[PDB]
């Protein structure tokens, strides 16, 4: 609607018998492949991300936002506990750091 | 020639793969939309019986 | 070609008036196009039509 | 020719065989005096809405 | 097929010209509307040969190479329900049915393989389960409701698609 991409802001401009909008959009350019998982099993319970998604660079698992790459350690402040680890499809094993 | 609808991109989709961007480009795009037109008050009488 | 959406509107508004003024000088089955040339050429009954 | 308008001194240099000039949409806007061979435009008289 | 009629009509000005121009403008407008409605992506995305979408069954809305027209079952059901000498000419559309079907298939493949990232930029691959988790987080429901009831939601979606097909094939 406000241009192609994630609209940040727009600036109006006058035109003869019309109006011109300068839409400022946020478009991602460089992406990379990552191995993801729906949740994490630490002590029998499942850990789902609050605001983000689990990614793996081959050996370690991190939690990062959906629109930018910012890996962080999987802590209790980032993931919440819900249910057990016997019903989630594709769940994996990884340690959850406790502060 | 028969027009092509663009390139053919096959997204590498699987149950354990995700593409998260590592950078971004702030782009500004223009858009022109008409608002009004020139007024024209044609005299209904002088046009036919000047 | 950036302001083509406005240029087209301006061109259409100009062409409408151009076509109107050009059709003003038509005959529409009459003996002439000029009003006075038909008024001051025949009688009243033959010019009313 | 015939019509109603306000004349004025013109700057359009006609040709030795041209008598009356017309602008776009086929409207008489300039005529030549047959006696003094001068060019003078014929603009329509003032009209509008009250 | 008359000569004197044309000489009599030439005295009415340029009505035929403006009518033909209006009809041509209408045709160009219809073409532009179709292009703006369907042609919205720059790359024709193709679904992968594997259908591991987390239990969701999209075979009833994806094209089938077995039939000549590259259209799906619902598209075939929709196309099977819609039914000169004086100047009446019908101009063919620019984008044929095959190109519209290819655009629809590209949109569907992009939606099922990249969520909504293919509209704002490049198509970022993502499992369909995590896409549905993002949808649930958008509608205000925690993703654990989806991750713990994925089979039920998949079965409900399949049953809904089947009911839609039955309704499109039964009534008009
Ligand atoms: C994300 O994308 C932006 C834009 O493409 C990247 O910024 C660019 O970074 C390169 C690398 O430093 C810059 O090149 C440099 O140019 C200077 C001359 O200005 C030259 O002396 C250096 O040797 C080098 O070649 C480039 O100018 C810069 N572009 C802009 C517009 O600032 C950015 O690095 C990317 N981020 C990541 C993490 O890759
Ligand atoms: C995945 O990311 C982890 C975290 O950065 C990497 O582990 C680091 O690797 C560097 C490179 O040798 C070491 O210097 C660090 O000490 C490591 N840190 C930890 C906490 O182990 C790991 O190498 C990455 N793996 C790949 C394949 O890229
Ligand atoms: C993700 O998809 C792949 C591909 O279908 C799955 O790999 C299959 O796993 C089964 C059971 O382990 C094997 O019988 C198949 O031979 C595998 N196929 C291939 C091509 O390797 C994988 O199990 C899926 N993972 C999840 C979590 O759903
Ligand atoms: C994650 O860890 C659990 C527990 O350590 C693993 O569950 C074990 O699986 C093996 C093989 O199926 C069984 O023999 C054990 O009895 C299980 N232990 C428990 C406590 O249930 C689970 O397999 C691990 N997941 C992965 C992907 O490695
Ligand atoms: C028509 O007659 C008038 C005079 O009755 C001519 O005007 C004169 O033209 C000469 C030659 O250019 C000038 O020297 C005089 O000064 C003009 N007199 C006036 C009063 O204007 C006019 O040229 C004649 N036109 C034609 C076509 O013969
Ligand atoms: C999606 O639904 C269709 C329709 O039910 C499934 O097609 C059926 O597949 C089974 C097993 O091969 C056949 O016995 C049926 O005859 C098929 N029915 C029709 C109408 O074609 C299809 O298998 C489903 N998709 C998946 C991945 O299971
Ligand atoms: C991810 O892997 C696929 C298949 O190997 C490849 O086509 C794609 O380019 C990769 N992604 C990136 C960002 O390179």
């Amino acid at each position: 609607f406000c241009g192609k991409g994630y609209h940040l802001m727009s600036f109006p401009q006058s035109a003869p018998h019309g109006v011109v909008f300068l839409h400022v959009t946020y478009v991602p350019a460089q992406e990379k492949n990552f191995t993801t998982a729906p949740a994490i099993c630490h002590d029998g319970k499942a850990h789902f991300p609050r605001e983000g998604v689990f990614v793996s660079n081959g050996t370690h698992w991190f939690v990062t936002q959906r629109n930018f790459y910012e890996p962080q350690i999987i802590t209790t402040d980032n993931t919440f506990v819900s249910g057990n680890c016997d019903v989630v499809i594709g769940i994996v094993n990884n340690t959850v750091y406790d502060p | 020639y028969t027009m092509s609808l663009g390139a053919e991109n096959s997204v590498a989709y699987s149950n354990n793969s995700i593409a998260i961007p590592t950078n971004f480009t702030i782009s500004v795009t223009t858009e022109i939309l008409p608002v009004s037109m020139t007024k024209t008050s044609v005299d209904c009488t002088m046009y036919i019986c000047g | 070609s950036a302001l083509g959406k406005l240029q087209d509107v301006v061109n259409q508004n100009a062409q409408a008036l151009n076509t109107l003024v050009k059709q003003l000088s038509s005959n529409f089955g009459a003996i002439s196009s000029v009003l006075n040339d038909i008024l001051s050429r025949l009688d009243k009954v033959e010019a009313e039509v | 020719l015939t019509g109603t308008g306000v004349l004025t001194e013109s700057n359009k240099k006609f040709l030795p065989f041209q008598q009356f000039g017309r602008d776009i949409a086929d409207t008489t806007d300039a005529v030549r005096d047959p006696q003094t061979l001068e060019i003078l435009d014929i603009t329509p008289c003032s009209f509008g809405g009250v | 097929d008359s000569t004197e009629c044309s000489n009599l009509l030439l005295q009415y000005g340029s009505f035929c010209t403006q009518l033909n121009r209006a009809l041509t403008g209408i045709a160009v407008e219809q073409d532009k509307n179709t292009q703006e409605v369907f042609a919205q992506v720059k790359q024709i995305y193709k679904t992968p040969p594997i259908k591991d979408f987390g239990g969701f069954n999209f075979s009833q809305i994806l094209p089938d190479p077995s039939k000549p027209s590259k259209r799906s079952f619902i598209e075939d059901l929709l196309f099977n329900k819609v039914t000169k000498f004086n100047g009446l000419t019908v101009l063919p559309p620019l984008l044929t049915d095959e190109m519209i079907a290819q655009y629809t298939s590209a949109l569907l493949a992009g939606t099922i393989t990249s969520g909504w990232t293919f509209g704002a930029g490049a198509a970022l691959q993502i499992p369909f389960a995590m896409q549905m988790a993002y949808r649930f987080n958008g509608i205000g429901v925690t993703q654990n409701v989806l991750y713990e009831n994925q089979k039920l939601i998949a079965n409900q979606f399949n049953s809904a698609i089947g009911k839609i097909q039955d309704s499109l094939s039964s009534t008009a």
